């Protein structure tokens, strides 16, 4: 959900 | 090599060691609420969780927990809880104590910083560093404690600052050359590492290590493999990154850095992959 950590 | 919690498609319980003698994975007890974002460390043995966040199918909590592993009772124990839940946290560890950095809490990026005493369990604020920093790498080098890169809420950062215990105050030193949120930051003998990481565009693989007598940061060999999120530590003088997210793919991949010849290669690859995990070692 987010590109810096993929949630 | 222990990583604990985690996120691949949900926040994770994992608690596993990694051998990098016989390079097999032991399988260990599982964390009593599932984090991922959190950090981790050691002392006194024991290995403490901090912080992080449970996104699962029916929640997103952000982690106020504090959380002790005991590594021949393979039991689990809550501490005392932080001030705030702190996702994205990074820690570092003075004289046997707990430094909570930074991190957030829905939409609050803290720059807010707590200290722990594990004898004591008790939290008690310290000095807030000049910026707010979630996704903060944090490593402690000659009894001081460095806050490096991270997230303000609106920038990303490629600044450090360093905090001095008995002054109570952060001092602002020289920015790394890359800005990263997300970064693996620790020390390997006497550079302070910072590695990988997001800088708001791409997953970085390069490493650049600051040298603390000249105050200069310079670049060393990158990584095979970008990533943000991920775990590190250092074991037996060598640098061991852990997972990750690539803007694609949740890694397995668990990369070595060897500092004498400048090189990284593929170790191991993890059960599964996956990114947010705190790593420590003991």
């Amino acid at each position: 959900g987010d590109e810096e950590t993929g949630e | 090599i222990y990583t604990a919690g985690g996120y691949f498609r949900q926040s994770l319980s994992y608690l596993e060691a990694y051998n990098p003698s016989d390079g097999t994975w032991l399988r260990l007890a599982d964390l009593q609420v599932p984090r991922s974002g959190l950090a981790g460390c050691v002392v006194g043995g024991l290995l403490y969780a901090v912080g992080g966040r449970n996104n699962s199918p029916d929640g997103n909590t952000d982690s106020s927990a504090l959380d002790c592993y005991n590594p021949m009772t393979n039991q689990w124990s809550p501490c005392a809880p932080m001030s705030v839940p702190r996702n994205r946290i990074g820690v570092g560890v003075i004289d046997g104590h707990i430094y909570a950095v930074g991190g957030s809490h829905g939409c609050i990026h803290h720059n807010s910083v707590e200290r722990y005493e594990p004898e004591r369990d008790e939290w008690h604020l310290v000095a807030p560093m000049l910026t707010r920093r979630i996704g903060v790498g944090v490593a402690v080098l000659n009894r001081l404690l460095y806050a490096v890169g991270g997230f303000d809420g609106t920038n990303r950062l490629n600044s450090a600052e360093c905090y001095y215990p008995e002054r109570n105050e952060w001092r602002m030193i020289t920015a790394m050359n890359t800005i990263r949120s997300g970064a693996g930051v620790c020390v390997l003998h006497n550079c302070i590492y910072a590695a990988g990481g997001y800088d708001g565009q791409d997953q970085l693989n390069s490493v650049e290590r600051y040298d603390v007598a000249t105050a200069t940061w310079t670049f060393v060999a990158p990584m095979k493999h970008r990533r943000s999120a991920l775990g590190i530590t250092v074991h037996q003088g060598r640098i061991y990154v852990l997972g990750g997210y690539d803007g694609h793919t949740f890694l397995d991949s668990v990369e070595c850095y060897d500092p004498d010849t400048d090189t990284w290669s593929e170790v191991t690859r993890m059960t599964s992959g996956r990114s947010g995990v705190g790593v420590a070692v003991t």
